[PDB]
C-alpha cells in the first residue's frame, strides 16, 4: 500500500551526464553513445542572449571552443552541429555506460523524471508532468540547463525533456531531444508568458482511483454524470476537458475497483464543490494532477 | 525576466 | 527556482541490489564488497511468519540453502550469519560496483531517499522521512522487503533504512542496517499497531523558508514567539517540541531570507490556530514536514554529488 | 488486519 511521487532510478542518466562550456558559458550535456547533447544557447555570451542568431553564432566556432567533462577526463570534440535548439557534439569516444535509450516527444499531461543537474553532476532527482500549457513546474536554478526528463519503463530509458530556460512565473520550458520546444517558446530572453496553468483533469481522476485501491472512498458518491455535464463543470474550476479517450484511458481502473469512469467524474464534481473540510486524499489537501493513469497502475498493481 | 539557465 | 519533492541520485545504489531467495521466499538484498545485507524473514516460509523463531529457522540452514542472483549471475554464498532482524551472506565476490558508503541509524524526523526494488531490481525512487513514531509513509508491495533509504554525505553514500513489511494501516516500518528496528515492531504476521504520529516542527519551519525563497511571502507577519510559549501551543496541535538545537540549525536559512527563526514560529504558530485560509504555499494545501533544513539547503543552492 | 511481511512468493 502507499502512494508516492515516485521516479524512476536515475543511475542510467547519471552514467551520460557530462559538462559543456563554451567561452565562460557552462551548462550540461547528455552523453550517448559519441555525440553529447546539449542546449544551443552556451554558445552565447553574456551578451547577446536576447535576439541571438545561432546559425551565425555557431559557424563562428571551432571544434576546439567546446570544452567537454565527462568527470575527471576531457572528451576531444570532432565534430559540431545544431539541431533545432540543441547542439549535437560529437566525439572520439563513445560512452561506455550508454545505455539502452531512445527519443520520445510526449503530450502534456504525461509524467517524467527529471535529474537536475550542475557542472554535469546530478544533484537530485523527482517527478513532473508536461503542463497542459506546456510548461513543467520543476526545481532548476542557473546552470541546470541540460538537464534531462525521462521515464525508464521496462530497460530502454525513454528521454523526453531537454531543461533549457525558466519562465517570469519560476516555471520552466524546454525541447524534446530533437530540440523542438514544448510549447510556443524560444531560447531567448526575450518577454516571454506561460498560458493560464489547468488541470490535468484525467490525472486527477486516476489519482482517484489509486485512492480507492489504497482503501479511501470518502469522496465517492452516489451520482453519475454524461461527460458533457461533467465538462461544463470542469471548466469552471479551470480544469481540461475530459475526452473519451481520456474515459477509455481510465477503463482498467474502473474495471479494477468496479467505479465507473463517469461516476468518478461525479466525485470529482462534489470535491471540487466542497473541498476536503479538513480531510486528505493520498496525504495531500489538493487534487493531486501528475499521476497518469499508467501510474497509477505500475505503483498500485505493479 | 526570461532565464536562461546557463552558467556563467 | 521551485521547490520539489528531491531524491538523492540512485546510482550508486541500483548497482548494489541483488535478489536473494530461500525456499519460495524471494526479497532484495544489498551486495555491498562481499556481504549481501537482506531482511532475516527471507527464512520464513508462509505458515513460518505468524510467530516465527528465527534462532531456530536459521540453525536448519547452510548456505546454498540461499540463492543470491545479481542480475543474471548467480553469486555463491560461502558464509552465512545473523545480526538483529538482518542476514548477512558473505560471498566470494566483492561487488565491483561498491560505492564509499558507511551504516547510520537517523533520528526520527530525519529524511532519505526510498530505491523501491522488486526480485533484486531498482524500480523506483522517492524521498520520505522517519516519522516522529518510526513509521515511514512508504509505497511498497509484495516482494520490496529489502529495498534500502539512504542519503549521500558529501561523497559517501549513507545506508539508514532496509524495508521489511507494512502494517495494517498501510504505512510500513523496517530496521537500520545493522537490523535494529525503527520504532516499537518486530518481524512476524500479528497484529501490530504504532504510537500516535506527530508533525516534525522543524521540518515544516524549513519548509516554510523554502516557500520564503520562491516568494511565497503571504503567511509572514509582524509577531514574534518563544519557545516556550509555542511549545505549548504546538503540544496542543500534536507538533514535535521545538528545541534550541533546531532554531540553531535553522540559522543559515534565517540569515539568508532576513527571517528571524523566531518570528517563522509566530507564522506558523498562526497557521495552526487559523489555518491557511483558502490559500496554499510552495504548492500544497498542508504544511509539509519531510523536508529538513539541509534539504532546504542542498535544493536552493544546487548541492551535487 | 495483521502485518504483512513484505518479502514475495514463488
Amino acid at each position: 500500500s502507499g502512494f508516492r511521487k515516485m521516479a524512476f532510478p536515475s543511475g542510467k542518466v547519471e552514467g551520460c551526464m557530462v559538462q559543456v562550456t563554451c567561452g565562460t558559458t557552462t551548462l550540461n550535456g547528455l552523453w550517448l553513445d559519441d555525440v553529447v547533447y546539449c542546449p544551443r544557447h552556451v554558445i552565447c555570451t553574456s551578451e547577446d542572449m536576447l535576439n541571438p542568431n545561432y546559425e551565425d553564432l555557431l559557424i563562428r566556432k571551432s571544434n576546439h571552443n567546446f570544452l567537454v567533462q565527462a568527470g575527471n577526463v576531457q572528451l576531444r570534440v570532432i565534430g559540431h552541429s545544431m539541431q533545432n535548439c540543441v547542439l549535437k557534439l560529437k566525439v572520439d569516444t563513445a560512452n561506455p555506460k550508454t545505455p539502452k535509450y531512445k527519443f520520445v516527444r510526449i503530450q502534456p499531461g504525461q509524467t517524467f523524471s527529471v535529474l537536475a543537474c550542475y557542472n554535469g553532476s546530478p544533484s537530485g532527482v523527482y517527478q513532473c508532468a508536461m503542463r497542459p500549457n506546456f510548461t513543467i513546474k520543476g526545481s532548476f536554478l542557473n546552470g541546470s540547463a541540460g538537464s534531462v526528463g525521462f521515464n525508464i519503463d521496462y530497460d530502454c530509458v525513454s528521454f523526453c525533456y531537454m531543461h533549457h530556460m525558466e519562465l517570469p512565473t519560476g516555471v520552466h520550458a524546454g525541447t524534446d531531444l530533437e530540440g523542438n520546444f514544448y510549447g510556443p517558446f524560444v531560447d531567448r530572453q526575450t518577454a516571454q508568458a506561460a498560458g493560464t496553468d489547468t488541470t490535468i483533469t484525467v490525472n486527477v481522476l486516476a489519482w482517484l482511483y489509486a485512492a480507492v485501491i489504497n482503501g479511501d472512498r470518502w469522496f465517492l458518491n452516489r451520482f453519475t454524470t454524461t461527460l458533457n455535464d461533467f465538462n461544463l463543470v470542469a471548466m469552471k474550476y479551470n480544469y481540461e476537458p475530459l475526452t473519451q479517450d481520456h474515459v477509455d484511458i481510465l477503463g482498467p481502473l474502473s474495471a479494477q475497483t468496479g467505479i465507473a469512469v463517469l461516476d468518478m467524474c461525479a466525485s470529482l464534481k462534489e470535491l471540487l464543490q466542497n473541498g476536503m473540510n479538513g480531510r486528505t486524499i493520498l496525504g495531500s489537501a489538493l487534487l493531486e494532477d501528475e499521476f497518469t493513469p499508467f501510474d497509477v497502475v505500475r505503483q498500485c498493481s505493479g | 525576466a526570461v532565464k536562461l539557465q546557463n552558467n556563467e
